[PDB]
């Protein structure tokens, strides 16, 4: 929702510039909104296109870029740890969130779908959490097996209008 | 019956006879030329369904009779089919002297009354021999075409028929004097040892305006069998048929390109516009039937 | 049928004879609805009095099933086989107006038995006299009905029925609409193809210009 | 052609069904008399309209959906395709140097 109104007005003030050369923090924002989803090539593109002097004027663009590096080696303990080692300007700050979200639901569904069984120790770093806490939520969820032998088992449990266009073209 | 014409409709000019257009045609005879010349035959339901209850009236013996109609381009046009007062036995009909006079009268009465057309062809039933030329109807057929040209055999098979609830019509043409040009062997099997001597062609059927609106209110209790149809599956074999022979066809026109594609093309859309109707009448049946009190 | 008879030979009848009459249809075979003899006056008027427990059984047998009797079974009269069999097949009916397809698990709990020994003998007695046909089946454990008896009514339901009537045939008026406007477009759509044929005939002016040349 | 059959049929059925519905409407106006054997008959046809609402008959539909859809793209594609090879012989005649 939010997210598109945002890339629309970011995609609209870098396709006509007067100036030119934008502000660095609406480069940052451009390089935050291309990593929230999952974009990588659009996102290294955006990175490359940037002038250097912007990139040496803030640092907020290199924790951006050091966070799209991270994420392009699917790293997600790195992933994790990066999105929240630094800090960063206001105007990104209502959109980490939710890429730290997304990475999570995203992590979430590779586990389920990829793993039959998988390690609990795994499970806890794929969602950069204590295992107790990971294993009380999946516990009330109900994906999981048991203790002990250390090994959560995460589980996944108009046509006549277009038949008569069909027949009235094949007729001729 | 309400928002479409009542008037003269487009299937209503295939019952006007033109003069003027018939003996062009018959001063230009383009039969000559090339002799694999007619391939169609078009019989009004009234010449079918008079045909087909004398050959079942006659019993287990064989009747014979006329018929009339025209000749048009590529088609021959069977219009009227009028009985004849035949004697014969259970194999073989003679027609021996009432059988023309009654040809006769009965042609000029009919020009009396207003029938404007020709006689056009002879049929004969079989009663359960099946569909095909006897070396006698082979004879008399090449009798008849050597000096009245527009001619055809028509054969009908009353018992089997009424035994299996089809008609058999064949209609065919013979060859002349010297003319010599896992898969079933019935192509030369169900036809005599002429086999070479005489071509079958394509029977079709056509009806006026006013006879599909009469037969519209033939009978009404048909609608269940239509509610109930359970199309794409009494014909499946038959779609399976069509296919086989579809890929056949185009192989062959895929041969020859390395006009034929034409004909592929319209057995294409003819077996996948039957598909799609039945289709249509199973979705209009879910919507009818189960889409209530859900 | 065979209930003429009963409401024929109870209709001058009044007292503890008419409560005879009423166990004696209720344990009469092959009888199942029970909705002409409710009509009688004498019926009506039974219910004032102390033999009120007849009159409610057999409200019971007409319309309610097998739960609604163990509800109160204190407050009604003991019931001998027959009533009970009766009773039984009239709850299998009734379960099988609503769905179709009866899980097993359903046909325990109302019809309060213990092995399924004894329900599927208690179906195929059922299937028997005619009152539902279908077929059971114990891979999935459940019952399909193709067929059933159109058990009794009350007076002011029948404005239900009406209802789901109405529904039906509004249905079917649309279905009618759609195929029209469907034949209406194809014909369009065909008459437009023929336009483009006669856009081939000026084609042929274009032959007479090549007769100039 | 083929759709007129399936209105007039459907439109039958709709008079018979529109005529039971007035019927069972004047019984329970109380315009006439009530007979308890004809309405328990309307009650039994009106409890079975969603007829074999089950999975494996969806399932049934849904397969023979894809076949027809299947057997229309094949059967399209061959027409597309003859439209292509007369418009090349055309292309390749009037529009070729010789």
């Amino acid at each position: 929702f939010s997210f598109k109104k945002l890339l629309d007005q970011c995609e609209n003030q870098e396709l006509e510039a007067p100036g030119g050369i934008a502000t660095p923090p609406v480069y940052g924002q451009l390089l935050a909104l291309y990593l929230l989803h999952n974009d990588m090539n659009n996102a290294r593109y955006l990175w490359k296109r940037i002038p250097p002097a912007i990139k040496s004027a803030n640092s907020e663009l290199g924790g951006i870029w050091s966070v799209g590096q991270r994420i392009w080696q699917r790293d997600f303990p790195g992933i994790y740890t990066t999105i929240n080692a630094h800090q960063w300007s206001e105007t990104v700050q209502p959109i980490m969130e939710a890429l730290r979200d997304a990475t999570r639901r995203r992590a979430f569904a590779l586990v389920s779908q990829a793993y039959t069984s998988i390690i609990a120790d795994d499970f806890a770093a794929f969602v950069g959490l204590p295992v107790e806490e990971a294993v009380k939520g999946i516990l009330e969820q109900g994906w999981q097996a048991d203790s002990t032998t250390r090994m959560v088992l995460p589980r996944k449990p108009q046509q006549l209008a277009r038949l008569t266009d069909y027949v009235a073209f094949l007729e001729n | 019956l309400a928002n479409n014409m009542q008037e003269a409709q487009s299937i209503d000019e295939i019952y006007k006879y033109d003069k003027k257009q018939q003996q062009e045609i018959l001063a230009a005879k383009p039969w000559t030329k090339d002799h694999h010349y007619f391939k169609y035959c078009k019989i009004s339901a009234l010449a079918l369904l008079k045909m087909v209850m004398h050959a079942r009236s006659g019993g287990n013996l064989a009747v014979m009779g006329l018929m009339l109609g025209k000749v048009d381009g590529e088609t021959m046009i069977i219009m009227d089919s009028f009985a004849l007062p035949v004697e014969g036995t259970e194999t073989r009909v003679n027609a021996q002297a009432a059988a023309y006079e009654y040809m006769a009268a009965y042609i000029e009465n009919a020009k009396q009354v207003g029938r404007l057309e020709n006689a056009i062809g002879w049929y004969h039933s079989h009663p359960g021999y099946g569909c095909w030329l006897s070396g006698i109807n082979v004879s008399t057929q090449m009798l008849n075409q050597q000096f009245q040209e527009p001619f055809v055999a028509v054969v009908i098979d009353p018992t089997r028929t009424i035994s299996a609830g089809k008609v058999n019509l064949g209609a065919f043409r013979t060859y002349p004097k010297g003319y010599k040009p896992t898969i079933p062997l019935n192509k030369i099997e169900d036809f005599g040892v002429h086999c070479k001597q005489y071509y079958a062609l394509e029977v079709s059927y056509f009806k006026s305006s006013l006879d599909r609106k009469l037969l519209e209110l033939l009978w009404n209790k048909y609608w269940v069998n239509t509610l109930s149809s359970s199309s794409l599956l009494t014909n499946a074999d038959y779609t399976t048929g069509q296919v086989f022979d579809l890929s056949e066809k185009l192989e062959q026109s895929e041969a020859q390109l390395g006009d034929k594609l034409a004909k592929a093309t319209r057995d294409s859309c003819k077996t996948t516009i039957e598909a799609i109707h039945g289709l249509m009448s199973q979705v209009i049946k879910d919507k009818l039937f189960n889409q209530i009190n859900i | 049928n065979l209930l003429e008879q009963f409401i024929l030979l109870a209709k001058g009848t009044s007292g503890s004879a008419l409560t005879a009459l009423i166990s004696q249809v209720l344990e009469a075979p092959g009888v199942y609805v029970f909705g002409e003899l409710l009509e009688l006056a004498n019926v009506q008027e039974l219910a004032e009095g102390a033999n009120a427990a007849y009159l409610q059984l057999l409200n019971l047998f007409a319309y309610g099933t097998y739960p609604d009797y163990i509800a109160n079974k204190e407050s009604l009269p003991e019931l001998s086989t027959a009533q009970q069999n009766k009773l039984k097949h009239l709850t299998i009916v009734s379960l099988a107006s609503r769905m179709k397809c009866i899980p097993y698990s359903v046909l325990l709990k109302d019809l309060e038995m213990r092995n399924l020994r004894e329900l599927e003998d208690l179906i195929i007695e059922a299937v028997y006299t005619d009152i539902i046909q279908g077929k059971l089946d114990q891979r999935n454990q459940l019952l399909e009905v193709d067929f059933c008896i159109g058990r009794d009514i009350r007076k002011k339901d029948i404005n239900n029925i009406v209802k789901t009537l109405h529904e039906w045939c509004d249905g079917c008026e649309a279905v009618l609409l759609g195929i029209e406007q469907q034949v209406l477009r194809a014909n369009q759509y065909k008459e437009n193809h023929n336009r483009t044929q006669q856009q081939v005939e000026a084609e042929v002016t274009n032959i007479k210009k090549t007769l100039k040349a | 052609e083929h759709l007129i059959a399936q209105h007039s049929a459907i439109k039958m059925l709709h008079s018979r069904v529109k005529l039971i519905l007035e019927y069972v409407k004047a019984s329970e106006a109380g315009e006439v008399p009530f007979n308890h054997e004809i309405l328990r008959e309307a009650y039994a046809l009106c409890h079975c309209l969603p007829v074999l609402s089950t999975d494996k008959f969806k399932t049934d539909f849904y397969d023979q959906c894809n076949d027809v859809g299947l057997m229309a793209y094949l059967g399209t594609i061959t027409k597309t395709c003859n439209t292509m090879n007369q418009f090349v012989n055309k292309f390749n005649v009037l529009y070729d140097r010789q």
